């Protein structure tokens, strides 16, 4: 395609611009608050704390025009290169009617986040045009104890600051984890288990690829700020501590709205925690009862969501998926 | 967590 408008390449030294669109975590969970800004800080980055960091209304960091006010002056500060969230919640949606998208496409920055992010992550891409990324919150994936932490990191770096050739291989972390230990406090080591992806149905895919958190696509579908899914669109889709029930429900959504006619591939992360209910199935075995006898390529536990490590996953651009052999690869640019 | 939150 033309050469479209893109952020620029994060350096060393910039300055990430840090916010809170739902949960009030760099309150609740200080410690593991401030070891995130000091790993990235002693990295060499800036951060720039946004203006509801410590701040407290229970389930969320303030009201809704607050959090829109401290996004949108990350989104209008030229000094800021790269906005993340501090973590999600369930409330991000409330802010998209708010968010200065044109003060973005004046300036447009690396927006990244995961998990409830989303609503913002494809909001912006859906206003904008700029993709987005599907990666690191503060808190979660870089007050992340070492070792996963380290490899989190690599791929950050990989993907937003150093140059990549195209097509751009996205490498299979080697080791993995989601135990749910370790949050404020260490201690014991995690479980360092062998990593791969699943082979779910064969073939190969190339489209845009667009997605993120499913249960939170739920809360933006239908409006000005979901993308419209497209003929050839590769879906990208996780969730993360939920249950059978719950994805049973996500995925019978993407069903009835034809969304399973339209995307050439799937690609699904791992489940945290997945909660089976007893059936001892897998998160990609109920999707595949929703799919019924529509065989789509697919590619599961793809490592871009709560486990860790995480992967930093451009949205809104050509990739190519090959579910055969395992492989995803990103094939136009998205960022200068 | 206690919680629904993605
Ligand atoms: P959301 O963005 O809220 O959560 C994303 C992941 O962060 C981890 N997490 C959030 N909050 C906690 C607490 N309080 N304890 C342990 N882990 C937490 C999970 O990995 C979430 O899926």
């Amino acid at each position: 395609s033309n050469a479209m408008p893109l952020p620029k390449s994060l350096k060393y030294g910039d300055t990430i611009g840090i916010y809170s669109p739902s949960s009030p975590v760099t309150y609740t969970s200080p410690k593991r608050f401030e070891r995130a800004k000091s790993y990235l800080l002693q990295k060499g980055f800036h951060i720039l704390e946004g203006s509801l960091t410590g701040r407290y209304d229970y389930y969320r960091s303030g009201s809704i025009q607050e959090r829109a006010k401290e996004l949108n002056a990350l989104i209008r500060n030229p000094n800021v290169s790269c906005i993340m969230s501090t973590i999600g919640g369930m409330n991000s949606n409330s802010l998209l009617p708010y968010i200065d998208y044109d003060a973005f496409q004046n300036n447009p920055k690396i927006m990244i986040g995961y998990s409830d992010a989303t609503a913002l992550l494809l909001g912006i891409y859906a206003k904008t045009g700029i993709p987005t990324f599907y990666g690191p919150a503060l808190v979660p994936s870089f007050g992340e104890f070492e070792p996963f932490v380290d490899d989190t990191y690599k791929y950050f770096l990989e993907t937003l600051l150093h140059d990549q050739a195209l097509p751009y291989n996205i490498k299979q972390p080697l080791f993995w984890s989601d135990e749910f230990i370790n949050w404020e406090e260490k201690t014991k080591e995690k479980e360092l288990r062998p990593n791969n992806w699943i082979s779910v149905t064969n073939g190969q895919a190339t489209g845009r690829v667009i997605g993120g958190n499913l249960n939170t696509i739920q809360g933006i579908w239908g409006s000005p700020y979901m993308p419209c899914i497209q003929e050839g669109d590769i879906l990208f889709i996780e969730d993360s501590s939920k249950d059978a029930a719950t994805i049973e429900r996500s995925f019978s959504f993407l069903k009835i709205n034809g969304v399973f006619d339209k995307v050439s591939g799937i690609i699904l992360g791992k489940h945290e925690q997945f909660d089976d209910c007893g059936t001892n199935r897998k998160p990609y075995e109920i999707l595949l009862e929703v799919l019924q006898n529509q065989r789509i390529p697919l590619l599961a536990d793809f490592d871009c969501c709560h486990t860790h490590p995480m992967i930093t996953m451009p949205i809104g651009v050509q990739v190519k998926m090959d579910a055969t052999n395992k492989t995803i690869h990103i094939l136009e640019k998205w960022k200068i | 967590r206690t919680g629904n939150a993605n």
